[PDB]
């Protein structure tokens, strides 16, 4: 239903290239459809961060986007910024239960 | 027989031919006979008894017709297994007793 | 300009009365034909959907939830509330109002997807104690 | 605005095994259901075009792009194109797609760059604001729009190919998931496309689709297209 | 040879399976009745302005009706989820109503 | 075995008498949990309303229909009107509008005013109307500046295809604009009562639904499974028992359909899993005797069953779990021809007697008395 | 199989009454008479005979035919071959995703034939057996 | 709504006309059927010796 | 034999079922039995002689 695998943290050195992904199964991300990555600072909201797979909300700058091909799911964040030190989650549409599936999430620290 | 699947077909015609008269059965569920409805309980459901009475007695025609119908085909076929069993339990005695 | 309000008290004993308003701060966005939800997240634990209604029902629910509570919207008040009636010990959390996306027009559609965009602050409800 | 463009020869390609859908809700599995309903003719000759030209909408039709990227960024559905009736208008801008029902009133030659697909959009009716349905010359794109009495039933799958670029859409059998049911009140007889380039009409022809463990549609047999399938 | 005086906007609704002023509040027919029912305008005999006081109707009922069965009564219906608490008020109702 | 036979004795053999069937023992129905009621007096009473040829949709969604409260103001349609209310669906289609006395019967699924010329009720129509007669209460001449009626147009419209054009229409043989002439007329004609506007209430149900949100006054139950009993769900009735599907159904669908028309799993409309429609366990009855000239003791052969779906306990099967109104014997044994029960089972082989089935035959023999 | 068995439909069919036992008698007759044909067939022998514990019949080798008695089917292995070339699709068992077999549900079963497959081929080793070890006099 | 009632009675019956048929053909193929078997028989024991 | 040479009775045969499935697999099975039964009687012979 939602086999979400996601690493719980990754090194997050400024000015670094960071990629992280979660891989669920083949009935919401490998249908390519309608996969979203949320980012959650401490004691703040949760904000829609990315959606559609790739697909920037307004707001959301360049050089940090996602790359999601068939099963697994990723972003790419080039160049960390400082605000960027957050939770970020996961998403997925499932056709079976429509759970609404979530990540355990990558705590990215920074060093 | 091994390299031959048809050698057995006598057999296996039997088993399919019953198999196949069952499923038509079942198929044959599945039809109106010209009533607006196959299922009995949608029917009873939307119709008052003066109009879903004719309705289901449309469909029970139908299914009666589709019971004896099969009840002919499995007396027939009966008829010719019972002729095909004569003729193995001569040539049981006649071939294997003698 | 799109801010929700939350309200509902935090602190219950277990089979208790409780309910959680959302409301919308003004902004027509985000405002009264959209798809809503809540979503619930432990302390120390990660984000998991609990709440969605589309349009004027077809309302689906989490698992843990499937037959819980029930989840209602007036429309015309702007308001949308999360009933809370005699929660289990797991329900300890803070709680997110939050609209997925999609405006739509004098109709009932029929998409098969999901969202959330906008959040509210988050109100946290402890029924452990 | 209008603008002026140049006008082309239409082409003709094959269509393969290539444009069945789901034709109802019911979830049928592990069998083989014989249909009598709206599909793509096996092996039928789907025009290919490489401009915008206004084409008929004869009862639900097959629409394909292939194409590197975003080009083809949506579609335009009605009987008139000016401003005497309502008109259906699908535009997958970057970020979202906006599906409007209106009255409208468009230009020639509507494309996108900026926006230059109408000038008015008086009476708006129905509007909806999502996911944009492009996804992903190696992009495949199928729709099929089937206007039902009373709906829009859109299908769609998004494939990634790669073929030889001319007169090669591939064959082999891929079953076109629903995407969005419009309920939408609107005659629909002629559409047109918002800038390869496929079109074919459906007819009502009786398949023999198989289902699988699934539920999953892997394959489809026509019987009016060949004896054998018969 | 049961006879009555109704309305005449319900001169057919004496039938089984019927819903009206007549048939599913005060009389029933059944369903294998073998018989006629007959009707006939009585203006050479009850032509009247106002209302006949002596040939009435009940316009709710509290149960369905049986065929061939007499219901005589004064009680108040009660139409809503609300009691009635003995006057009538809104959906409370007096069944009983006259041409 | 005497009844079927027609006799008052019976040759020794085994007999097909009758069969075997399981009752529904619970009685359940499964609405989904709504709390609403639906605001009839919007519906019933109201002021203005639109034409005759342009009526509008004042449409009454996701509210509880009660039609106990039909007659506080009839013709019915698609469904008989004694048991509209224990339907279920999600969507009510209002489709009301004023008429003329000629014209009370032109507004149908079958009979021919207006309506068929710029705004049309369906022939295939599934809801049930309402005929107020309202030339006693709202006294006047004049309807409506709005209401109008006309004889023919050129062309018929569908069911609920809008169009009012003001213009000449040709039904002759030539074009006219604004040009009278041989069929080129313009009979739009505003009403003028004499003794006073008649009105219609309609509401329409709808087919192929999503999860249905509205249903009738009927209270729902639990949900009884691994049990034969008599379910309905969202006006769907029947009789078995309802185990767990394991079925992928995706979110948008409400049943699930075998080879045969009916339906082999529903969705529950209040927890959301997938249940199986099985009918609960059956087979034939085959009574086992020596023959009444020996002896009145029988043995019964429940064909197909399992030992666990047969009454064994016959001491306290007069609450009536079965279709079978009585229930007898001493001793059961499983048996691939069925639960054979009245028979004990021992381990000597004998010539068959009294064949049964899969090896196993009965007879009537000395272990000392009879059995 | 005419009515849903969850209905009334069944008070109609008292209306045309003989009709569904006159089926019940027919394929009873059916089902005896197939009975019947088997029993024609294989029971020709009174007495189940064996064959000697040493298999030596002056070089005629009868393994292929003879029950294999180290399978648990007691068969030959041209019989425990003839009956893995039927798909056999009979339902003679009291045993409950769906198969064919779920015509169950409308109401048509299968009744499991008298004698098993273990009785018919004793039924057959009696028949070598006795035609091996003692010519056409058994 | 009386078309298709009287064209239901019309193919009802003739539908039973031609399933009467094939009872009958399928009685009379079982007849020939075990005509030519004793036909196979005397061909194979009176002919071939 | 039904409905005929272009009467439309594809709305009308349809609502019967596979009705004339069965009459055609009962005489193409009637048709194989007798050439099987000439097969039978006749060609008892390996080589022509």
């Amino acid at each position: 239903q939602s086999a979400l695998t996601q690493p719980p943290s990754v090194s997050g050195a400024p000015g670094q290239r960071v990629a992280i992904s979660c891989t669920g199964s083949s009935a919401n991300i490998g249908t390519a459809d309608d996969v979203h990555w949320y980012q959650q600072l401490p004691r703040t909201a949760p904000k829609l961060l990315i959606y559609g797979n790739n697909n920037r909300p307004s707001g959301v700058p360049d050089r940090f986007s996602g790359s999601q091909s068939g099963t697994s799911a990723s972003l790419v964040i080039t160049g960390l910024q400082p605000e960027d030190e957050a939770d970020y989650f996961c998403q997925s549409y499932d056709s079976s239960l429509s759970g609404y599936v979530f990540g355990t999430g990558t705590k990215v620290t920074v060093l | 027989l091994s390299s031959t699947p048809s050698a057995l077909g006598k057999l296996q015609d039997v088993v399919n031919h019953n198999a196949q008269a069952l499923n038509t059965l079942v198929k044959q569920l599945s039809s109106k006979f010209g009533a607006i409805s196959s299922v009995l309980n949608d029917i009873f459901s939307r119709l008052d008894p003066p109009e879903a009475e004719v309705q289901i007695d449309r469909l029970i025609t139908g299914r009666l017709q589709s019971l004896q119908t099969y009840v002919t085909q499995q007396l027939i076929r009966a008829a010719e297994i019972r002729a095909s069993a004569n003729l193995a339990a001569t040539k049981m005695s006649e071939c294997v007793l003698g | 300009q799109v801010q929700l309000q939350e309200s509902g008290p935090g602190l219950v004993k277990p089979s208790e009365t409780l309910s959680l308003t959302c409301t919308v701060s003004g902004g027509s966005i985000s405002s009264r034909s959209y798809y809503w939800g809540w979503i619930r997240q432990p302390p120390g634990k990660g984000l998991e959907w609990i709440g969605s209604i589309y349009y004027s029902g077809s309302t689906y629910y989490n698992p843990s939830l499937k037959s819980r509570v029930t989840i209602s919207v007036d429309t015309s008040k702007n308001q949308f509330s999360l009933k809370m009636n005699s929660m289990t010990a797991a329900d300890t959390a803070v709680y997110y109002c939050a609209r997925l996306r999609g405006d739509e027009i004098y109709y009932e559609s029929s998409g098969y997807y999901s969202y959330f965009d906008y959040w509210g602050q988050g109100t946290l409800v402890t029924v452990s104690s | 605005n209008l603008t002026t463009r140049t006008q082309l020869p239409p082409a003709y390609t094959n269509s393969f095994t290539r444009g069945v859908y789901y034709p109802d809700k019911v979830f049928r599995s592990s069998v083989l259901h014989s249909t009598q309903d709206l599909f793509l003719p096996f092996f039928s000759n789907v025009t290919w075009f490489h401009d915008n030209p206004v084409l008929p909408f004869n009862d639900g039709v097959y629409f394909a792009s292939i194409e590197k990227s975003n080009i083809i960024r949506g579609w335009i559905f009605g009987t008139t194109l000016d401003s005497k009736t309502q008109s259906l208008l699908i535009v997958n801008n970057a970020t979202n797609v906006v599906i409007k029902v209106c009255e409208f009133q468009f230009c020639n030659d509507p494309f996108l760059d900026e926006f230059r697909v109408y000038s008015s959009a008086n009476n708006c009716t129905f509007e909806y604001v999502s996911q944009p349905f492009l996804m992903d010359f190696k992009n495949l794109r199928e729709f099929v729009f089937k206007n039902i009495d009373g709906y829009f039933k859109i299908y769609s799958k998004h494939t990634p190919i790669l073929v030889r670029e001319p007169e090669d859409l591939p064959q082999g059998f891929s079953a076109l998931e629903p995407l969005v049911d419009l309920p939408i009140g609107i005659n629909i007889t002629r559409f047109q496309t918002l800038l390869a380039y496929y079109v074919g009409y459906l007819q009502p022809r009786t398949f023999l689709l198989k289902y699988n463990e699934n539920g999953t549609i892997t394959d489809a047999v026509d019987c009016a297209l060949d004896p054998l399938s018969e | 040879a049961d006879s009555f005086v109704i309305r005449g906007d319900e001169v057919r609704q004496i039938a089984p399976g019927q819903t009206g002023n007549i048939a599913d509040y005060n009389y029933k027919l059944p369903d294998d009745f073998t018989g006629c029912v007959i009707a006939w305008n009585s203006n050479k005999l009850d032509s009247k302005v106002s209302g006949n006081y002596n040939y009435l109707y009940r316009l709710f009922r509290k149960s369905n009706l049986k065929p061939f069965e007499r219901d005589i009564s004064t009680e108040i219906y009660q139409a809503g989820n609300k009691p009635c608490n003995g006057v009538a008020g809104f959906n409370c109702y007096f069944p009983l109503r006259s041409y | 075995t005497k009844c079927t036979l027609k006799s008052f004795t019976v040759e020794k053999g085994i007999y097909q008498t009758s069969n075997f069937r399981v009752q529904p023992t619970e009685s359940i129905v499964r609405f989904p949990n709504i709390t609403n009621l639906c605001p009839f007096d919007e519906v019933f009473n109201a002021t203005r309303f639109a034409s005759v040829y342009a009526w509008n949709r004042k449409r009454i969604s996701n509210c509880v229909a009660d039609y106990s409260v039909l007659y506080n103001l009839f013709k019915c349609y698609g469904v008989s009107p004694t048991k509209l209310n224990d339907l279920c669906f999600t969507n009510v289609y209002a489709d009301s509008f004023v008429i003329r006395g000629d014209e009370v019967r032109q507004i149908a699924p079958g009979q021919g005013n207006i309506a068929d010329y710029n705004y049309k009720l369906p022939d295939d129509f599934t809801g049930c109307v309402i005929a107020w007669n309202s030339n006693k209460l709202d006294s006047k001449v004049s309807g409506n500046y709005n209401y109008l009626y006309r004889l023919f147009r050129k062309s018929n419209l569908k069911p609920f295809e809008r169009d009012i054009s003001t213009e000449i229409y040709q039904a002759g043989n030539k074009p006219c604009n604004g040009v009278a002439g041989f069929n080129c007329y313009f009979p739009l004609r505003s009403y003028s009562f004499r003794p006073q506007p008649y009105r219609v209430v309609v509401l329409s149900f709808e087919l192929l639904h999503a999860p249905a949100t509205v249903c009738g006054p009927k209270k729902s139950t639990n949900l009884v499974k691994n049990k034969c009993v008599n379910f309905n769900f969202n006006g769907l009735k029947g009789t078995g028992v309802l185990t767990e599907s394991n079925k992928k159904f995706l979110p948008f669908q409400q049943f699930g359909r075998d080879i045969a028309d009916t339906t082999d799993a529903v969705r529950d409309p209040q927890t959301l899993e997938i249940l199986d429609i099985t009918p609960c366990s059956f087979g034939g009855v085959s009574v086992i005797t020596p023959g009444t000239n020996t002896s009145n003791q029988v043995a019964v052969l429940y064909q197909g069953v399992n030992c666990t779906e047969v009454p064994v306990a016959i001491h306290a099967d007069q609450l009536t779990p079965t279709w079978r109104v009585y229930s007898t014997g001493s001793n059961v044994f499983q048996t691939r021809a069925g639960c054979l029960i009245g028979a004990e089972y021992v381990n000597n082989s004998y010539e068959c007697d009294i064949p049964i089935g899969a090896g196993i035959c009965a007879s009537y023999q000395t272990q000392a008395s009879q059995s | 199989y005419i009515c849903g068995d969850s209905t009334e439909c069944s008070n109609l069919l008292l209306q045309y009454g003989s009709f569904c036992t006159q089926l019940k008698r027919a394929l009873t007759g059916i089902a005896v008479e197939q009975d019947k044909n088997t029993q024609e067939v294989f029971a020709q022998v009174k007495q189940i005979y064996k064959t000697p514990p040493i298999k030596y019949f002056g070089g005629f080798n009868f393994s292929q035919i003879l029950p294999d008695p180290s399978k648990p089917s007691k068969r030959s292995p041209i019989e425990d071959l003839l009956f893995n070339k039927v798909t056999l699709a009979d339902a003679g068992f009291i045993k409950q995703r769906d198969l064919i077999c779920a015509q169950k549900f409308k109401g048509l079963t299968v009744l499991p034939p008298l004698l098993t497959d273990e009785m018919i081929a004793q039924y057959t080793s009696a028949l070598l057996a006795g035609t091996i070890t003692s010519g056409w006099t058994f």
